[PDB]
């Protein structure tokens, strides 16, 4: 407090001198202590205990004096009870700097968001709202005459009340003219609406209507004359027609909000006047007029808080003149009027209100509407993880002091200590309020006082406490006799939609609302349940507002095309001959269809055609953007569509994503893995940069591989300086605009799964405020050129608060068909060279290389097997029936197959390199490619299953293909390699027999070659060339680890680093490995991490990929880190917050099946990238080979028993095999047999 | 069956008011049965034929075993003197647990007046109550006085602390501490373990509720000007009787047991006083026609009493009661407060003007009370007792326990065996095509049939594991031991019901409901697989077998709207109860089988009030017609389908 703000010293000079002396003594003592940090030396300082107790007493005295000063200031201006501690020291410490005080007005007043000042900041001329609504004061507050903060704050509050009352008086004086005229000029009405504020306009309409109805009932006199009630009804109907014609034009949104509120209030006025006329009410004291809510204005009252008295039944209240700005008006349903009656009856009986019911039934909004209609400050305290107890005693003191309202939504959700403490405080306040019952006794209010926070707090009679509950449950027993409950089990949605449609200029608002309201219930029932679907009342309100916007857009388009031609344009005429069900179905489709899954979209269209019969929705044609999409997708080897073609749905989804970027500034792509969501935004960006000619910058950040203190920055715990995180560095680079970055359009994509921890700071910028706050204290505004994006597989661990702020697109798996993948593969292979490296990647032509021609010939050969009803699709749908060790993702098998066919064409190029006299002729090429396709399909599909399913898939392939498979009866086709000639070559012929010495007979670095290890070694040799991250799994002891190690050390350029993973692997293991083996070097293209050994490809063995532990949210940090290195070709350096790229780095891994107890299943965004091999047990032939070699190695000590080597090993195998038949794992979990035994 | 066919005067026993005194000899025997054997024979006969009297018959069984005067001490005022002078140790606090809205501390004050003992009475609401209660107990623990703490259920942790203090206390030999509390499960279990429990319920009946209501209100408020207001108070008191005893007759009296407590009475008295003070303006007499009846009816149907009402049908019931009572016609001397009491008698409102005449008339109420006082039929009492009759037997099924050692699993082996043998092994699934997505009834039946198949698999595997446990084949897991204990007590577990399920219902009716439910599901699945989609309309569907019927109603609405190309907001409902067998269904008509009508008999779509509790409705043709804008006839009643 005594160094953060510089003006606290002048307010407390005695405490400043005292704390200066105490600080001098404490720094001298701390210097003496820092001389000798030994504990017994600190215990042996002369007179240290007396000095410490004296310093503690002096610091307690300064703290008590400062706390009493703050409490005196809080009791001086009562709204200081609503502000926090350090904010209050900031407010009083910035008395000479008023602009720093401007941000705290939102917590203080209801709608006053700022203050309009003089140029010299010496006169407070007026105030403003958040939405730009402003009030000039009738008498300005001169801050020079009142330099104290609390003095001019009370003057500002008093002058706001005075100006509001005087402007209400003038507004009702002017609108009483319009209350009695049968013909109303639209221009004078619009001038009146634009002159005064929205709450004053609705108030003046209510007061004038109530006065005219009461004068009409006094003129009726029980004579049976319903003529003046008819006159008032005709006047309000004339005003309805005038305003409904005025709202159909083009209006500013502030005046549109004022007209919407006026229509919402006056339609209820029409309905209640119709009911009064129908029920034949003749007396002004009848209950059918008394139960309706009444207003009485007295301009002759000198007191400015009672010039308007609001009455309902027996209850009467005086209007608090609190600025509310432009709130949202509530549709006065019968449930709303019943709530008004119950809460006003409870408030007149000095009780509190308890509207209990299910969620989304307008309980707290009704309480807020009641408080706003009487003009009182309402404060909604959320009872879900935003319940600070440090300030709520102070909040209760402020409520009792200044007079305000308090609402507690979902009081059932609080825990026991929260419920007990808050219920005890609310019980004490409500008993203090119930003392105000029996005023005849309470002629002396004795300035009524209540026990709060162990002090005595005065209580205003205008204050109230409301509790909202979610049953299914009853109220706490401290307050069950103190509160009045009310069941909001079902609001009237039909009347809400009727008034909402009629406020949007819709001519037929009854039948349309009667269609749309049961349609949302139909959609909530008939569709499958999803956690992101929103069929609630708020979504319905947003749909109706968007439908009004779409109708206004169509009217403006018709007006423009009628302006270009020579025709007379009338807004009512062009609004008349026009369908409205088409507008509603267009808005409903354009809001709901992007969130729909593929299985539930024809159910939605069936429901929509049943509710709206014979009405069809037509998608808006964007021809230029579709042409740029065609150009971009043909550039990047992508299939195109235009609706109901092979590729139409992906173009439809990316057009939906374009519209969501136009509407919402925060959007998510939310479908499964391998469904086109990761590059559709890049395709849209690189089409928009051609259509609009605006530069597009993209920043891909992984949110979970990088910690929150690294992502958003952390403050220093001592020697406080601010360190920027990754996202803060990106936003600071955008907002500083040093390189002109704000002229371009930037998209930040958080490529990773969603989690509530790292998005909580993002919620402050993801809402409409768009303001990121930091522990440093900087408040940064996101520029309009920026669009925050997301890429998530699912919303299994997504909070509702973040998903409510984002427009979403569901990229289902059936958006992408396999034909689009085959087209992408063939169009990539016909144009890309496989030898270019990195130079020609920016260059993306017939005579470029011979290898391009031979792979084009291979594409021509293998194209008839790539059809929709050919071989590969049938093999894929049959392999989906097979069970595997992990989940058979389609894109994993397809990418593995494409890599192995790339290795096939590389083998053909190797044949042409080794035989330069004559090339690879067409017939042998056809034989090699067509046999290798069968071999590659068999391996790329059934490399993750057992030998019986390899035989089953080979049998099915043999039944459905024309290529001749080898004749041998009991040998599966997986044991036959395709030779470099056109014939099958058996693997058993290709394995040599080596002899190992006696010195290493069971060494952990030697291997004996058999069929399985040479097969797998050829497979890793195929997969390691294109730097695919390969993973082998299988039962333990099958030999995956040293087979990977030997095959990795056999290659001349692979430098192997063997890392081991456990349940405590952070990314710092990989970072320390890169700091130990690699180095960072800066190039003008960008910084790059490269190994020190030049020319050698570094390979990171990670022995157990499954072994890192999942978090609370199903995520693994290291696995997502490896995924983002593989997918994006780099990562982020957090110290410099800069993108680094991996140059010569690969990854290979071993595993165990996830049915083992210590394992976790791998992420599907990572399983797409990895080709996975299932290493079984070697079987009897391989083990007889291995241990025949090993026993011939062992029996070189003894030279008289060579002939007993081979009959031993077979026996030494054979008994082991019967162990594998007899001692199963099910009988006892330790009955496990492997070649390690 | 042969004896009930051969007996001639059985029929008068079937409708007798108390047939348990005259149970006929029907059992076949070889040796002459004992009086207790005769008692259990007639007990089984009463349980089989007329279970409504069954509880009363159980009393006679105790009269056969442990004397006639065994329960004779219950219907007497509570002998607090002997218990607190002799039976209560001074370290044991006396716990007085009453229902909410009821108090029993007047018994303590009457005893303190009678026995001539000083009492420190403290109600507890805060930490000042903590300090005063601890000071009072620390002084009276030596002085030997009496200390009462009232409504101590509000602070359970401080009650835990008080019990731990009391366990180390050594009090004076005549110091007595009373804790009066509401029956609430927020109390710690150890205080009820370490105390003397006393249960204080209000006496059931309309008249006693009127006495308590009239005793609650002070006479000085009632006797104010104008003189009519006391009459209104009597009507208000009658209203607070006329629904609260109805709360005893759930689910017939109300949909759920609402919280109509004392604060509703106080607020009703406050609004009546405020409206009468605003209307009369202090005058001694006003006209009965000038009483704001609409204000009272609206503010007590919507603000005071109707705030706790969520169901619109109970709101309609409350509004009909208020429009039948709170009128000017009630002020006339010929008003019947309760028509057709016991069929022919009527209850006329007294003609007094002062309060004491009303108190005299209330005291002169007949002690016989029927459900016709509340408007309910008399046989609702016949329902309510037998509901409690079920609440006896299953409670004794809770008290079977396991103690017969020196056969629970010996019975439960055969029980799980026959429960496995009842339900079919495998429910088939429906085949997924495109042409039956255009028929929404197939979407209904598939959404039914996966839920049914999963619950069938769950019940089958759990019963197989239980019958494995009963032969010792399986180790007792916590889930399996909890399931076998629930099966011993015969209660439905939480992990067994997963759809919209009736609450508080045992396992045998549960498994019979599986037998009927997946029998119906198997039949409709076979019909759907065989005949195609078009058969899905002509089948007679029982709504009770489906896990969701509102989906069926919406599916029939959608089928009609798609078949005849009309908007879904245009259709409206019609019900025709046909009785001829093999009635041909129409285009918009769907057959519903197995509905029950509670309280009425329907003939030719015409209802008549009957004293039968339920009648089995025949095949109801539910039709969807156009919403014509016809005025509703006054002979049309809106009934709810529960």
């Amino acid at each position: 407090i005594f160094t953060g703000s510089a003006d606290i010293k002048h307010l407390l000079p005695v405490e400043t001198q005292e704390f200066q002396s105490i600080s001098t003594e404490f720094l001298a003592l701390m210097k003496k202590v820092s001389k000798s940090p030994l504990v017994m030396d600190v215990l042996n300082i002369q007179g240290v205990q007396r000095s410490l107790e004296r310093l503690a007493d002096l610091l307690g005295e300064i703290q008590k004096a400062l706390g009493e000063y703050l409490e005196r200031e809080r009791s001086s201006f009562p709204r200081f009870y609503f502000v926090g501690d350090e904010d209050l020291l900031e407010i009083i410490g910035n008395s000479k700097n008023v602009a720093k005080l401007q941000k705290h007005f939102k917590k203080m007043f209801a709608g006053v968001s700022s203050i309009i000042l003089n140029e010299d900041n010496s006169v407070v001329l007026g105030i403003s709202s958040r939405e730009g609504e402003e009030v000039m004061f009738k008498t300005p507050v001169s801050i020079t005459e009142h330099p104290k903060i609390n003095e001019w704050l009370t003057l500002v509050e008093k002058e706001m009340r005075v100006t509001l009352a005087k402007l209400l008086a003038e507004s009702v004086t002017e609108v009483e003219i319009f209350g009695k005229a049968t013909s109303i000029d639209p221009n004078t009405y619009i001038t009146w609406i634009d002159k005064y504020q929205a709450q004053l306009v609705v108030l003046s309409a209510q007061i004038a209507w109530s006065e005219n109805v009461e004068t009409a009932l006094s003129s009726m006199g029980g004579g049976g004359d319903a003529a003046p009630l008819h006159s008032v009804l005709s006047n309000v109907e004339v005003t309805l027609n005038v305003l409904a014609d005025s709202v159909l034009m083009e209006q500013p949104p502030l005046r549109r909000r004022k007209l919407e509120h006026l229509i919402t209030e006056l339609v209820h006025q029409r309905d209640v006047t119709r009911s009064l006329i129908k029920s034949k009410i003749d007396n002004a004291k009848s209950f059918e007029w008394l139960s309706q809510m009444r207003f009485y204005f007295d301009p002759k009252q000198t007191d400015v808080l009672q010039q308007l008295s609001i009455q309902m039944a027996n209850a009467k209240f005086n209007y608090g003149f609190e600025y509310l700005g432009v709130q949202d008006k509530l549709v006065q349903t019968p449930l709303t009027d019943r709530c008004y009656l119950t809460m006003t009856q409870a408030l007149e009986a000095r009780l509190g209100g308890s509207p209990f019911g299910p969620a989304g039934t307008g309980k707290t909004e009704s309480v807020k509407a009641l408080g706003h209609q009487l003009g009182r400050f309402v404060l909604v305290f959320n009872c879900d993880e935003t319940f600070d107890f440090q300030a709520m005693g102070r909040i209760f003191v402020g409520l009792c002091q200044v007079g305000a309202w308090g609402c507690f939504d979902e009081f059932n959700r609080l825990e026991e200590r929260m419920l007990s403490a808050v219920s005890q405080q609310v019980q004490c306040i409500q008993e203090a309020l119930r003392e105000h019952s029996n005023p005849n006794y309470d002629k002396t209010s004795a300035p009524i006082t209540c026990e709060l926070l162990n002090k005595q707090v005065k209580v205003s009679p205008d204050m109230a406490i409301f509790i909202t509950m979610n049953p299914g449950s009853n109220l706490p027993d401290n307050l069950k006799k103190l509160f009045r409950s009310l069941a909001m089990t079902k609001p009237d949605r039909q009347l809400i939609a009727q008034v909402m449609l009629y406020s949007q200029g819709f001519r037929t608002a009854e039948v349309l609302a009667n269609k749309i309201v049961p349609f949302f219930k139909l959609c909530d029932e008939q569709l499958s349940s999803q956690s992101h679907y929103d069929f609630g009342l708020r979504a319905l309100k947003s749909v109706l507002v968007s439908a009004g916007n779409v109708k206004r857009e169509r009217i403006q388009k018709i007006k423009r095309e009628k302006e270009e031609r020579g025709e007379a344009v009338d807004e009512g005429e062009i609004a008349e001959n026009l369908p409205e069900q088409e507008i509603l179905i267009q808005s409903v489709c354009e809001t709901m269809v992007p969130k729909l899954v593929a299985e539930d979209i024809p159910l939605l269209f069936s429901l929509l055609s049943d509710v709206f019969p014979g009405v069809q929705y037509h998608r808006g044609e964007m021809t230029a953007l579709r042409e740029e999409l065609k150009k971009v997708c043909q550039e990047m080897y992508l299939t195109y569509g235009d609706g109901e073609e092979v590729g139409g749905m992906w173009v439809e989804k990316v057009l939906q994503l374009y519209q969501i970027t136009q509407i919402n500034h925060g959007l998510m792509m939310v479908g499964p893995s391998g469904s086109g969501k990761s590059m559709a935004w890049r395709v849209l960006l690189k089409a928009l940069e051609r259509l609009e000619g605006v530069e597009g910058v993209a920043h891909i950040i992984d949110p979970k591989a990088i910690s929150k203190d690294h992502l958003y920055g952390t403050l220093d715990p001592n020697t406080r300086e601010w360190t920027d995180g990754l996202f803060t560095h990106v936003l600071r680079k955008i907002i500083d605009s040093v390189r002109g970055e704000l002229q371009k359009r930037q998209w930040i994509v958080f490529d990773g799964d969603v989690d509530p921890e790292w998005v909580e700071n993002l919620n402050s910028v993801l809402d409409d405020n768009k303001l990121l706050t930091l522990p440093n204290g900087e408040r940064l505004s996101l520029p309009p050129n920026v669009r925050i994006m997301f890429e998530v597989q699912d919303l299994k661990y997504a909070t509702l608060a973040t998903v409510s702020r984002c427009g979403m697109v569901w990229f289902s798996e059936d958006v992408l068909s396999t034909d689009m993948i085959f087209n992408n593969f063939l169009a990539r292979l016909r144009s890309i060279p496989l030898d270019e490296g990195e130079d020609e990647a920016q260059r993306r032509e017939e005579a470029a290389s011979p290898m391009l021609q031979i792979q084009r010939d291979a594409a021509t050969i293998m194209q008839p097997y790539f059809t929709s009803n050919g071989l590969v699709t049938k093999a894929l749908e049959h392999a989906f029936q097979l069970e595997h060790i992990m989940d058979l993702t389609r894109l994993r098998c397809l990418g593995s197959l494409f890599s192995m066919l790339h290795q096939a064409c590389r083998n053909v190029a190797q044949y042409n390199a080794n035989h330069p006299d004559f090339p690879m002729q067409i017939e042998q090429l056809e034989r090699y490619i067509q046999r290798y396709l069968v071999y590659a399909i068999l391996w790329s599909l059934s490399g993750d299953s057992r030998l019986k399913m390899r035989a089953e898939l080979g049998e099915y392939i043999r039944r459905i293909t024309t290529v001749p498979l080898p004749t041998a009866p009991n040998i599966p086709i997986i044991d036959y390699e395709v030779s470099i000639s056109g014939e099958w070559s058996p693997w058993q012929a290709k394995v040599p027999q080596i002899e190992v010495e006696t010195h290493k007979v069971a060494a952990p670095d030697v291997v004996v070659p058999t069929l399985d290890t040479v097969r797998h070694e050829a497979l890793l040799y195929t997969w390691l060339a294109e730097h695919k991250p390969l993973v082998l799994c299988g039962p333990p002891g099958s030999g995956k680890t040293m087979t990977l190690f030997s095959a990795l050390r056999a290659l001349p350029d692979m430098e192997v680093v063997g890392l081991n993973f456990s349940s405590a692997t952070t990314p710092e293991l990989l970072l320390k490995t890169f700091d130990h083996y690699c180095e960072y070097r800066r190039t003008p293209n960008g910084v790059v991490l490269a190994p020190v050994q030049l020319g050698k490809w570094l390979v990171l063995f990670c022995d157990e990929i499954n072994l890192p532990d999942m978090d609370k949210y199903g995520t693994q940090r290291v696995i997502s880190f490896i995924r983002q290195m593989v997918e994006h070709g780099g990562f982020y350096r957090t110290s410099d917050q800069t993108w680094v790229k991996l140059e010569r780095i690969q990854f290979v891994g071993a595993c165990n099946p996830p049915t083992d107890p210590g394992r976790k299943p791998l992420s599907h965004r990572f399983l797409r990238h990895v080709p996975v091999v299932y290493v079984d047990y070697p079987g009897p032939a391989s083990l007889t080979q291995i241990y025949g070699t090993f026993n011939r190695a062992m029996l070189r000590l003894i030279p008289s028993l060579r002939t007993y080597a081979e009959p031993l090993t077979a026996a030494m195998v054979e008994f082991y095999t019967m162990s594998q038949e007899r001692f199963t794992q099910d009988t006892q979990p330790h009955y496990i047999y492997s070649p390690r035994e | 069956i042969a004896k009930v066919q051969a007996d001639e005067q059985f029929g008068i026993w079937l409708d007798s008011s108390s047939p348990e005194q005259t149970v006929p000899y029907l059992w076949s025997e070889e040796t002459p049965a004992t009086p207790i054997g005769q008692a259990i024979h007639r007990l089984l006969l009463i349980q089989a034929f007329r279970p409504d009297r069954l509880l009363a018959m159980a009393h006679m069984f105790v009269s056969t075993n442990l004397g006639e005067s065994f329960m004779s001490i219950m219907e007497q005022p509570l002998d607090l003197t002997h218990i607190v002078g002799t039976e209560v140790k001074p370290n044991t606090p006396v716990l007085m647990c009453s229902v909410p809205g009821y108090d029993a501390s007047g018994h303590v004050e009457d005893l303190a007046a009678e026995q001539n003992t000083q009492i420190t009475s403290i109600a507890i609401g805060s930490a000042e109550g903590f300090n005063q209660a601890d000071k009072a107990i620390n002084t009276a623990v030596k002085s030997g006085r009496w200390v009462m703490l009232k409504n101590v259920h509000l602070a359970p942790g401080w009650l835990m602390q008080l019990e731990k203090k009391l366990h180390s206390l050594q009090p004076h030999a005549c110091f007595r501490l009373f804790l009066t509390m509401e029956i609430n499960p927020k109390v710690p279990v150890n205080l009820l373990r370490a105390g003397r429990i006393f249960v204080f319920e209000p006496p059931p009946g309309v008249k006693a509720n009127m006495l308590r209501t009239f005793s609650s209100i002070p006479v000085s408020r009632i006797c104010k000007s104008p003189n009519e207001r006391a009459r209104l108070y009597f009507l208000l008191a009658w209203f607070h009787a006329i629904i609260q005893e109805r709360l005893r007759y759930a689910p017939l009296g109300w949909s759920k047991k609402y919280e109509f407590g004392e604060s509703d009475l106080r607020s009703a008295c406050d609004t009546v006083d405020t409206w009468l003070d605003d209307t009369a303006k202090g005058r001694q007499n006003i006209s009965p026609d000038k009483i704001p009846w609409s204000a009272l009816k609206t503010l007590m149907a919507q603000s005071i009493y109707g705030g706790r009402v969520d169901n619109e049908f109970d709101q309609r019931l409350l509004n009909t009661f208020l429009e039948r009572l709170f009128t000017t016609r009630s002020f006339d001397s010929e008003f019947k407060l309760a028509c057709k009491v016991d069929g022919h008698k009527d209850i006329q409102m007294p003609d007094g003007i002062r309060r004491e005449e009303f108190v005299q008339w209330v005291e002169l109420l007949p002690d016989t009370q029927t459900p016709s006082w509340l408007g309910l039929p008399n046989n609702a009492e016949r329902v309510l007792l037998t509901t409690q009759g079920v609440d006896m037997i299953s409670k004794m099924l809770k008290m079977q326990m396991l103690e017969d050692e020196d056969a629970w699993m010996r019975t439960l082996h055969t029980t799980a065996s026959n429960w496995l043998h009842l339900i079919p092994q495998t429910l088939s699934h429906l085949k997924r095509t495109v042409e039956n997505i255009k028929d929404p009834l197939f979407r209904f039946f598939e959404r039914e049939v996966k839920m049914g198949a999963k619950l069938l698999q769950d019940v089958r595997q759990d019963l197989a594991d239980v019958v494995q446990v009963c032969e010792g084949k399986k180790k007792q897991t916590n889930y399996l031991r909890t399931l076998i204990n629930e099966l011993v007590k015969g209660i439905l577990p939480r992990s067994w019901s997963h759809y919209t399920v009736p609450a508080g219902m045992t396992v045998i009716q549960w498994v019979s409901d599986f037998s009927e439910r997946i029998k119906q599901l198997q039949n409709i699945s076979l019909a759907a697989a065989s005949g195609g989609a078009k058969e899905l309309k002509n089948i007679h569907v029982c709504l009770g077998g489906l896990f969701v019927p509102e989906a069926y109603i919406t599916a029939t609405r959608q089928y009609v709207a798609q078949a005849n190309s009309w908007s879904l907001e245009e259709l409206c409902l019609e019900v025709n109860v046909t009785t001829s067998q093999g009635a041909t269904l129409d285009a918009c008509s769907f057959g519903v089988t197995g509905l029950k009508l509670q309280g009425a008999t329907c003939n030719n779509n015409k209802l008549s009030l009957s004293n039968a509790i339920s009648t089995a409705l025949p095949l109801t043709q539910l039709r969807w017609v156009k919403q014509t804008n016809t005025e509703k006839k006054a002979s049309v009643v809106t009934l709810p389908v529960y």
